[PDB]
């Protein structure tokens, strides 16, 4: 029956498994474990641009807060 | 089975409008709370905005100060047009001789990131 | 792998437009056609340009060329290149030369203009805070205030479907 | 072909005609242009034989290429002072594109190839409605233009268009390459004012609306190509011979009859400026292109050509079409001399 | 024509509010309502006369009311709010629907003790 | 990262295709009284891998010097279309935020009609070329009917984004406020997909092409009609469910292929026009009175 | 740009592949014309449509409500004309 | 003034051109019709957005659906011309005579 | 009759029908344009002093002004 | 002819995509905004002649914002006169970045 095609669909789905999940690895994994920040419109880039201006790594990610102020 | 069938899918017809309107409301309840978000943030932005620009402008007069001191004619901060007005810059006024990396990041950046 | 990437898609777009206005075969002038709205629709994304770039995309490599292709192979095909296509595409492709070496080492070129040659990342907009996308909403007009404008073209299409069944044999 | 399609697209020639009139925006002008040009192709093409297909062909490359100028006109004015308003322009170079556009829309010298094989090829109703519309509804534009034109442009076609709308049309038999001819002719008489008052145009262009009116009519009543076919209705009934005699002779531009009030007021109100030469040379083609309207007379009306027979058969049978508006239009495009003051019936 | 004015950087240095975007987005509301009654006598300058350049002191007003917003909200209550601002930073785009049990913390704290 | 981000895209989609191309034969093989075959290779994976690599190394009996530059254009147009285009996909976090993506789904769905109409022509003047101007037809015909439905089932989102689409989707689904609306979507992918009941070389890509482009449809539908909630901080789950209703869906759309004849040509496009092109006209003009009467515009933000 | 690096390195595999697999072996219808043009005029008025969504808020709900119902009631018009004057058949 | 107004318009003259000489056929000079099209809506669009001209953004999309609907009305004259001969040439369109 | 020979055309009439008279007769359009028009894209500018208006609140938290309160209302 | 039913019925069909400065959908700027604005008030109610004889300053300022031809012309001789000493050899420049 639908015992024995079972491993096909299976194997299949995991191959529509892998690349999601390695996207979102690599998304993790490349903004210091944060979700990448998604820019539709031109306000949210220039508060992403002035983001990866104070960080002084001239990287969005560090983010630096609340201890500068002193 | 034919005007159940017809009575069972305009029922799950209705029951799906009326959560969705339900669901769209409170959606646009939010989308205010974001219109109060950028309302309430934008002077400082803008304070910074004027700062970085008449900053850029002053460093740049100094630099074509320095430039073209081998011309004739040339006064040093000419403006091009007549009436004595605050003309928003160009990007050109701004970011010139800035050599690639960082004008392909502030001019082109929105364009192909996101 | 520079700063003049929309002089780039302009010089591919103008070579598109010389490989197909060399007079080829239709379906070759067909697949130039293509080449030159691919690049085109990246010249206007590349100043973008997010909505009617990729918009017009959809019609105009979307529900024209199609059109175009069919009626040019069901039509007729004539089968065999010929020496004055190759030699006006060498005088298009040496006139485009010509126009970017009079660019790159000289400062202005004249037809009756005067062209500042530099690829123009300058003039562009200094980043203003929209969180709106400007054309979207643009386009997001013709609605509330395109009153006669929707009208008279929608009445030009209707009138454009009867003109087509009529010469195509109406009714 | 019904009627209630007919009707349509006629109303969309007058919806054509009138966006084209009424907006404050260049793109309804263009929208017009070419709404026009899409519904006055299946007035072409009402028969189907070949010669309607290739003339609607012709007409259509023409047509289509002259609305691509025009809009290549208008987006140049647009990279200059930008804004969508209809008045002066501020380019040499658009106004040039444009002037050229219109001069292919509406017929010149250099331009005007299409209008007599156009005008063969197809039945009278078409051309009558193609002559009187699509001349009509480009001057407007022009009128609304005229501010910021360059005058060699205007002036170099109009000149050309007069001898060449003169020199071709000593030669055909045809009717509909006459009266195209003439058209060209006139377009040339209208346009050579337009700098200088363009009241003469406007005026120009009612008369020329209304003498063509009446000669189409006279070729409606009676189905005519040649001028033996316009013998042979001398032969059936005498007075669409003598309304042929008057509406040629006032195609001709006689004084006492109504076809010179548009050469002599445009002659006044030209040579109030210094320019002399060119009246004279203008109303010396006029002189010439009056001999085609002569020897189409000598054929109709003054000489009798012998007839075959069954005349004698179509004797019994009265003409029994309708006319537009027939003894109106003839009476009013033939004897309206002395109501010259009805020039200031338009500013 | 006349050439431009433009302030050197004797003026154009405040001690700028060096934190990032995600706790400048987060600390919206409470900056609208304490501070901000003397930044819309900044905004009505800029929006009056269309010149940087001229209402630069209301910049620096502006600026150091802010830099004094967030002294006043790192001395009082509370700890958590850096809990709130990196609770709020890694949702991608700041939703105000994702992270609200810590914004009831933060609004119960602010009510204690501000 | 960037490129191995494009690697672990692109790498499984082949993967995807051969072992689609074995589970739409053995449900074939376990819908209709065949219980097999699953000899060569333990439950059969070994006979697509070698079926692959056969379609390869196969002898050409070649007639291919036939206008080179359409034949090499042809199946590379059509490949790079059905290979690039998951990119939009909002698997969990899409490749590519586009601001834009379904027009842009409708816009390469129109291109891969551009190399059916190449390998049209290259088929080289022939019974087989009018064969192919007829399913250039029937492919050209549903894309009218797919847009205007996609059309109004994103008009509850407001925006194209997307994203905006998984947000709307966690009350209730798509699938109920528009049943009918999404039936004849799905009979749209359908007519799209070039199969039944809806109907030289490298017939491989040709046929690479096909597959990439029904799992594309399949996981467009999956995200534009169902799905389940998307977590932040735990995307997998996401994954799972995602990947659990298009494979689900795919294997109702097997279990279509089967059990249906084929459709004449008079009344496929009989069909189209004059049943689902009036009932779309009054299904998207009621999608868009609908939003006055309910007081629920979706925010564009 | 990105989409670019993403298109070119998808356009260099599938060209080596087809390039491996070719250098490896080891008269007309009217009623067929009709469609394409009746094709061509009802997506041009999709492309008239589909800027819809965007424009779903503003001050004046009720002239878009208008123009819109005009919009696709123009459309059912010119379908339902060419249905009855039996254009589109076989 | 803009560098890529200088190559477009380039490539409008080329377009115009081949539009205007043209051998042994119409569907080429239809399509290069299509492309002088294209070049007006690209110029056209990129003067929209440098200007930030917002309200008359409808040129771009006005122009190319109407200029569209004149290809259908091209396309449709050149089956009616093929289909009262056997091909579709420049040439054998020497009747109806100057 | 009509139900019979073609009946999806005649269902789609009848909710073309309802979808042209349906917005007239409905208690939400009000709410539309309400919902619709309270939401500040731009920034909500201040303006010159006193004309003595009984308006204008010069706080935020001020309830002299026009605000809305019908999104928690239901 | 210029009929002008278009101002005698008070239909506001064609006065608002026509020129700059109108109300936009939302109401927002354009990019030349406030060089129209002067130029319209100053040839308003003139008779297009005259309005090119004494509204030409403004005019020509707006020309230069529009286009921007003579600030590209004065950045491209910045360019080149830094091409040319950077090539004679004085001051590998670091005004980039710092001073
Ligand atoms: C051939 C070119 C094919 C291009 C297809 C369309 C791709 C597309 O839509 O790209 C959109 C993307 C920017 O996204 P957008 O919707 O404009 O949002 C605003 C900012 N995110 O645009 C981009 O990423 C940049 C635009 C394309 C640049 C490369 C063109 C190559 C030719």
């Amino acid at each position: 029956m639908w015992f024995e095609v079972l491993p096909g669909i299976a194997v299949m789905g995991v191959c529509l498994f892998i690349p999601g999940m390695a996207t979102a690895r690599i998304h993790r994994f490349s903004n210091g474990g944060r979700e990448k920040r998604v820019a539709h419109y031109s306000y949210q880039w220039y508060l992403m641009e002035r983001d990866r201006r104070v960080s002084g790594v001239n990287r969005y990610y560090v983010s630096k807060g609340l201890e500068n102020i002193d | 089975s034919g005007y159940s069938m017809f009575a069972v899918g305009i029922g799950a017809l209705l029951f799906g409008y009326w959560s969705m309107m339900r669901w769209n409301r409170e959606r646009r309840r939010l989308q205010i709370e974001d219109f109060e978000a950028r309302i309430a943030l934008m002077p400082l932005l803008q304070a910074e905005k004027d700062r970085r620009v008449l900053q850029m402008l002053r460093e740049n007069l100094e630099e074509e100060a320095t430039i073209m001191k081998d011309v004739p004619g040339w006064k040093v901060g000419e403006s091009v047009f007549h009436t004595t007005r605050w003309v928003t810059p160009m990007m050109g006024e701004l970011y010139g001789l800035r050599t690639g990396e960082e004008i392909l990041s502030s001019t082109y950046g929105f364009i192909w990131y996101t | 792998m520079m700063t003049y990437i929309v002089f780039i898609l302009s010089i591919i777009f103008v070579m598109g437009f010389v490989g197909f206005s060399s007079k080829p075969s239709p379906i070759y002038g067909g697949l130039g056609l293509i080449v030159s709205g691919g690049v085109g629709c990246g010249i206007v994304l590349n100043f973008g340009g997010s909505f009617l770039g990729l918009m017009v995309f959809l019609i105009y490599l979307g529900g024209m060329m199609v059109v175009f292709g069919y009626t040019t192979a069901m039509a007729t095909e004539q089968y065999p290149s010929n020496k004055v296509v190759l030699g006006t595409f060498i005088t298009g492709l040496l006139m485009e030369f010509l126009m970017v070496y009079y660019v790159l080492k000289d400062k202005e070129v004249e037809i009756v203009f005067k062209f500042n040659g530099m690829g123009d990342w300058v003039i562009y907009d200094t980043g203003d805070s929209g969180f709106f996308s400007e054309e979207a909403m643009g386009i997001a007009a013709l609605y509330s205030y395109g009153t006669w404008l929707v009208i008279v073209t929608g009445w030009s299409l209707l009138i454009g479907v009867v003109v087509i069944m009529e010469i195509t044999r109406g009714n | 072909m019904n009627p209630i399609i007919l009707i349509i697209i006629l109303m969309t020639v007058m919806l054509g005609t009138i966006i084209v009139m009424i907006s404050t925006h260049w793109l309804l002008i263009w929208i017009g242009f070419e709404m026009n040009m899409l519904a006055i192709i299946p007035i072409m093409m009402k028969k189907h034989n070949p010669r309607a297909t290739e003339a609607s062909t012709k007409y259509f490359l023409t047509q289509s290429t002259a609305s691509m100028l025009l809009m290549m006109a208008i987006i140049i004015n647009l990279m200059f002072s930008g804004q969508w308003t209809v008045m002066k322009l501020f380019n040499p170079m658009a106004s040039m594109l444009m002037t050229m556009a219109l001069a292919m829309k509406l017929g010149m010298a250099p331009f005007h190839f299409w209008v007599p094989e156009v005008t063969q090829g197809i039945p009278l109703s078409s051309g009558l409605i193609l002559l009187t519309w699509q001349k009509l509804a480009p001057m407007s534009v022009l009128y609304q233009i005229l501010p910021s034109i360059n005058l060699d442009l205007i002036l170099t076609l109009s000149i050309l268009s007069i001898t060449i709308g003169g020199w071709g049309g000593l030669n055909q038999t045809q009717l509909r390459k006459i009266m195209a001819y003439s058209s060209i002719a006139h377009m040339g008489w209208m346009t050579a004012v337009l700098l200088y008052n363009p009241t003469m145009t406007l005026l120009n262009l009612i008369i020329y609306i209304i003498m063509t009116s009446t000669m189409f009519t006279l070729f409606m009543a009676n189905s005519t190509t040649t001028t033996l076919s316009l013998s042979h209705t001398w032969n059936k009934a005498p007075i669409m011979t003598i309304l042929v005699l008057i509406t040629l002779l006032s195609m001709g531009g006689l004084p006492p009859l109504s076809g010179f009030m548009p050469k002599w007021m445009i002659i006044q109100e030209m040579t109030k400026n210094d320019s002399i030469i060119l009246p004279t040379l203008m109303a010396i083609t006029a002189l010439l292109n009056l001999y085609f309207y002569m020897r189409l007379t000598y054929s109709t009306a003054l000489t009798m050509f012998p007839s075959t027979n069954n005349m004698k058969m179509k004797w019994q049978f009265p003409t029994t079409k309708r006319m537009t508006l027939l003894p109106t239009m003839t009476v009013l495009s033939t004897m309206l001399l002395p109501l010259t003051p009805i020039l200031s019936i338009l500013e | 024509p006349g050439i431009v004015e433009l302030p050197s950087l004797e003026d154009l240095k405040v001690q700028e509010v060096k934190v990032s975007s995600s706790v400048l987005k987060a600390a919206a509301h409470h900056y609208g309502a304490q501070c901000d009654k003397p930044n819309k006598e900044f905004m009505l300058c800029r929006w009056e006369e269309k010149d940087p350049r001229r209402c630069l002191e209301e910049g620096k007003l502006v600026n150091q009311c802010a830099l004094e917003f967030f002294r006043q909200i790192k001395r009082h209550c509370a700890e958590p709010f850096t809990e709130y601002w990196t609770c709020i930073d890694y949702s991608g785009l700041q939703l105000f629907r994702r992270c609200r049990k810590e914004q009831a913390q933060f609004d119960k704290c602010v009510l204690d003790k501000l | 990262m960037f490129m191995i981000n494009v690697l672990t895209l692109i790498i499984p989609i082949l993967l995807a295709v051969a072992f689609l191309t074995l589970v739409e034969r053995k449900v074939l093989g376990y819908m209709q009284f065949r219980k097999g075959p699953n000899v060569v290779g333990p439950y059969g994976l070994l006979q697509p891998i070698a079926d692959a690599i056969k379609l390869f190394i196969k002898e050409p009996l070649r007639p291919a010097t036939s206008s080179i530059s359409m034949f090499i254009l042809a199946p590379i147009l059509a490949l790079t279309l059905a290979l690039t285009m998951w990119i939009p996909l909002p698997m969990p976090y899409p490749l590519i935020n586009m601001n834009l993506g379904v027009l842009f789904m409708l816009a390469m769905s129109s291109l891969a009609v551009y190399s059916i109409l190449w390998s049209g022509w290259a088929s080289n003047s022939k019974y087989a070329l009018i064969g192919a101007l007829r399913a250039v037809a029937q492919t050209i015909s549903y894309e009218v009917t797919l847009a205007i439905i996609l059309l109004s089932v994103l008009l509850m989102n407001g925006s194209f984004t997307l994203s905006t689409l998984i947000i709307t989707q966690e009350q209730v689904w798509l699938i109920f406020p528009a049943w009918p609306l999404a039936m004849m979507w799905f009979i749209s992918t359908l007519a799209e997909t070039n199969r039944a009941p809806f109907d030289a070389g490298p017939f491989a890509l040709f046929f690479m092409a096909e597959y990439a482009n029904i799992i594309m449809m399949n996981i467009f539908t999956t995200t534009l009609f169902l799905g389940a909630f998307h977590n932040p901080y735990m995307p997998e789950l996401y994954t799972i469910n995602f990947t659990i209703k298009s494979l689900l869906l795919s294997i109702t759309f097997l279990w279509i292929r089967a059990s249906y004849p084929r459709f004449r040509y008079d009344q496929l496009m009989h069909l189209l026009w004059k049943n689902f092109l009036p009932l779309t006209l009054a299904l998207c003009m009621w999608h868009v009175s609908l939003p006055i009467l309910l007081s629920s515009i979706p925010p564009q933000t | 740009m990105n989409l670019m690096i993403t298109l070119l390195t998808n356009f260099t595999l599938a060209t080596l592949l087809v390039t491996i697999a070719f250098w490896l072996p080891q008269p007309f219808s009217m009623k067929f014309f009709l469609v394409a043009i009746t094709f061509l005029l009802f997506d041009l008025e999709i492309a008239l449509l589909l800027p819809l969504p965007w424009a779903s808020q503003t001050t004046n709900l009720n002239t878009m409500l208008t123009m819109a119902l005009l919009l696709i009631f123009l459309l059912a018009v010119s379908l339902a004309y060419e249905w009855t004057q039996k254009g589109l058949e076989w | 003034m803009s560098l890529v107004y200088m190559n477009i318009m380039m490539a409008f003259t080329v377009s115009l051109t081949g539009l205007l000489m043209y051998r042994s056929h119409l569907m080429s000079s239809l399509l290069c019709l299509e492309g002088m099209m294209l070049s007006l809506f690209i110029l056209a669009t990129l003067m929209i957005l440098n200007s930030h001209f917002t309200l008359a953004s409808m040129m771009p999309i006005i122009l190319l659906v109407f200029a569209a609907c004149e290809a259908a009305l091209g396309l449709s004259l050149l089956v009616m011309v093929s289909n009262t001969y056997g091909t579709d040439y420049v040439q054998n369109l020497n009747l109806l005579q100057c | 009759n009509v139900w019979a020979k073609e009946p999806v055309l005649v269902a789609s009439f009848a909710i073309a029908g309802l979808a042209v008279i349906l917005p007239t007769l409905s208690p939400y359009t009000k709410y539309s344009l309400m919902i619709n028009r309270a939401t500040p894209y731009n920034y909500p500018v201040p303006l010159r002093d006193d004309g003595n208006m009984p308006d204008v609140p010069s706080h935020p938290q001020d309830p002299q002004g026009p605000s809305l309160e019908w999104l928690k209302r239901l | 002819p210029f009929f002008d039913v278009q101002k005698k019925l008070g239909v506001d069909l064609d006065h608002w995509m026509t020129i700059q400065s109108a109300e936009q959908p939302h109401r927002i700027p354009a990019r030349c905004h406030a060089f129209e604005k002067e130029w319209i008030e100053c040839a308003h109610g003139i008779g297009s002649i005259r309005a090119e004889k004494e509204c030409k300053i403004e005019f020509e300022d707006f020309r230069e914002c529009l286009l921007r031809q003579k600030t590209m012309k004065r950045l491209n001789a910045i360019k080149r006169q830094r091409d040319k000493l950077i090539k004679e050899g004085k001051y590998t420049p670091p005004p980039h970045h710092s001073g």
